[PDB]
């Protein structure tokens, strides 16, 4: 029941909001996973790996160029905003709001969220393979060689770009090859971040799960910790729960959430 | 370090 949720809402001083792919989906962002989530031949499992990058970096960067570019036309949905404005509203009252997101499209930032933790990184950050420097980057195209590349249709010609023309680290001391600062399959989450999040979750007195369920990664690393403290937890997603039954507001975040946070 | 989606 919504009323009941809202009563907790008003009381809460430290809200933590975990956000999954559902919320990026509603802004039309592709995730390249499950049926018909394709980019040329591949799904993300195929390309989002250290091995793919080591093996064919041009191809991977093509993939990522595309993703960077299709972002120019996808905007934050109402859920992104309702969150951001919440954070703003409550911050003024000295109540905190933090965002822990597995999404890498920077939509929450563009919505005006501030206290955000991007635990899979971000398409608009690079990491130098040589020196390890992490830098913001929204340039379009990220490098000339990549101009108008990364077409999605299966039959596109590979651009087969020489490594030295792919994006390179601007400290010429170094000039290492840049990769997208994103967590790939088979890599580990930055532990500095996980510690911060642990801390935030420990501190929190109401927890929201949006566009994913507590039952799955990554919500499942934590929701158990917070729940075992007795803190209430609300899911918002397109999922269903069994006739015989934490709160759950089935439906699009875009619709479910803004009323919930007013 | 925690594996993205636990390595499933
Ligand atoms: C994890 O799902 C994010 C990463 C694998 C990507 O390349 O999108
Ligand atoms: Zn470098």
């Amino acid at each position: 029941d919504l009323t009941a949720f809202r009563e907790h809402f008003a009381k809460a001083k430290h809200i933590a909001i975990i956000t999954g792919a559902g919320v990026s989906a509603e802004s039309g962002v592709p995730t390249f996973r499950g049926p018909g989530g394709f980019w040329r031949k591949w799904q993300a499992q195929d390309l989002a790996t250290p091995e793919a990058f080591s093996r064919d970096p041009s191809l991977v960067w093509e993939f990522y160029h595309y993703r960077r570019e299709v972002m120019r036309s996808k905007m934050p949905n109402p859920a992104h905003l309702a969150i951001a404005e919440c954070e703003a509203r409550l911050g003024q009252q000295g109540r905190s709001v933090v965002i822990i997101t597995q999404n890498i499209d920077e939509l929450h930032h563009r919505a005006g969220s501030k206290h955000v933790y991007e635990i899979h990184g971000s398409l608009f950050k690079t990491r130098c393979m040589s020196c390890g420097e992490v830098k913001a980057n929204h340039k379009s195209p990220i490098c000339p060689a990549l101009d108008g590349k990364g077409a999605p249709d299966p039959n596109t010609k590979e651009a087969r770009i020489p490594v030295e023309l792919l994006p390179r680290c601007e400290r010429k001391s170094c000039n290492g090859l840049l990769r997208p600062h994103v967590v790939w399959f088979g890599e580990t989450l930055d532990s500095d971040i996980l510690t911060a999040v642990e801390r935030e979750l420990e501190k929190c007195d109401l927890c929201l799960v949006v566009g994913t369920s507590s039952i799955v990664y990554p919500a499942a690393m934590f929701a158990p910790q917070v729940a075992s403290r007795g803190v209430p937890v609300a899911e918002f997603n397109m999922e269903c729960t069994p006739a015989t039954q934490k709160y759950h507001f089935e439906g699009p975040c875009g619709s479910t959430l803004p009323p919930a946070l007013e | 370090g925690v594996l993205k989606e636990y390595g499933v």
